[PDB]
């Protein structure tokens, strides 16, 4: 999920944008 | 962008302002 | 354009806290 | 929805968590 | 009402910087 | 609710939040 | 204080409301 | 209070320290 | 002034996010 | 300048990106 | 004003704040 | 720089702003 891939780790713009609509 | 851990609510404002129009679905912990 | 702008920023930060775990949709479209 | 809800008028946190999940 | 809630998130950030330790009351009713 | 901690300005805005009309006080530090 | 019980441990609702007015 | 003052104009640090403790 | 500066505030913390390492100036007089 | 274009109207990412540096 | 580490958007935010009207130049890491 | 004195140490005010224009 975001908080295990962005929070835990860090994550690029692109990732982050896998968690929009 | 940043090279930074995002939590908490920086997390969901970073989703916030990436996301823009489409909006987004925030999970949290799965 | 902005005012609900920048309300939108305050809503998914004070989801994120009443919600936690549960999470959230955030859009309206 | 939320914005036209919570935008308009403060939206308490028990008004809130109606939009979780 | 949002405007000036909006405001109040932000003046209670800005209070909770410039008080510190020494912290602060927020109210008016 | 949250499981989390709320620390600096993120536990004011959360009290800001939950005491609504009340409002609140903040001592910091005790 | 607040610090001590919701920055160091993690708070319920509950017990933030402590510090309401 | 500091609502009136420091919503309708913009309220320097200074000004706002006039509200702590 | 507030509404603006309200604004402002938003401005940079979306400034640090998008520009991470290379930063911004934040002026305008 | 920002102010002006991104405070009457959303600026995104895009956009504020051109603020950057 | 607080004794703490003011790092990400916090920083920020009380250049913000601090600033005012001059305002700011934030470089991130040096 | 501003996040080796301010972040990773801790900054007075004065410390601060030294960032202003
Ligand atoms: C209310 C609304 C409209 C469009 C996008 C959103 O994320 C939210
Ligand atoms: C918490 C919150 C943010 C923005 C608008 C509201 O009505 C309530
Ligand atoms: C100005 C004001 C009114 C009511 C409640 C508050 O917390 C603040
Ligand atoms: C720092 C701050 C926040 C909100 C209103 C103000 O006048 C000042
Ligand atoms: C991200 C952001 C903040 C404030 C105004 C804008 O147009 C965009
Ligand atoms: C747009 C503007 C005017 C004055 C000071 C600032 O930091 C920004
Ligand atoms: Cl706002
Ligand atoms: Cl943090
Ligand atoms: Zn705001
Ligand atoms: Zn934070």
């Amino acid at each position: 999920g975001i908080v295990e891939q962005c929070c835990t780790s860090i994550c690029s713009l692109y990732q982050l944008e896998n968690y929009c609509n | 962008f940043v090279n930074q851990h995002l939590c908490g609510s920086h997390l969901v404002e970073a989703l916030y302002l990436v996301c823009g129009e489409r909006g987004f679905f925030y999970t949290d912990k799965t």
